[PDB]
């Protein structure tokens, strides 16, 4: 979990939500690397997203 | 238990094509965690029909 230097459209939308609404960025990467959605998976009883 | 009933019971709906279904339990007290489990399996939609 090295830190990296992420930039762009979306970065910039987030800095302006947080200068108009007192936020402070924590950006961190999402480990599995995917949108996430629904999937089945070993033990298929509970419904849970990714 | 009624656990694993209800499961068993469950799978029987699956088969037949049996998706619609009522509730109809009386104030026994051993019901309300059929109820739950039930309404558990209901909340539960990434698998099963
Ligand atoms: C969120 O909206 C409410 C209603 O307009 C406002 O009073 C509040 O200040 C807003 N939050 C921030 C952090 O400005
Ligand atoms: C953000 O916080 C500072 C200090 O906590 C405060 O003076 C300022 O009014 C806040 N901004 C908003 C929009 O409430």
């Amino acid at each position: 979990t090295v830190p990296q230097c992420c930039y762009g459209f979306c970065i910039d939308l987030l800095i302006k939500l947080a200068r108009t609404m007192n936020f402070t960025y924590e950006v961190h990467l999402v480990a599995d690397g995917k949108f996430g959605t629904q999937e089945r998976v070993n033990n298929s009883n509970k419904k849970e997203w990714n | 238990s009624i656990q694993q009933q209800a499961t068993v019971m469950l799978k029987i709906m699956q088969d037949y094509d049996w998706h619609v279904f009522s509730l109809v339990t009386t104030i026994f007290p051993g019901y309300r965690e059929f109820i739950s489990f039930v309404k558990t399996t209901v909340d539960n939609s990434f698998v099963g029909w």
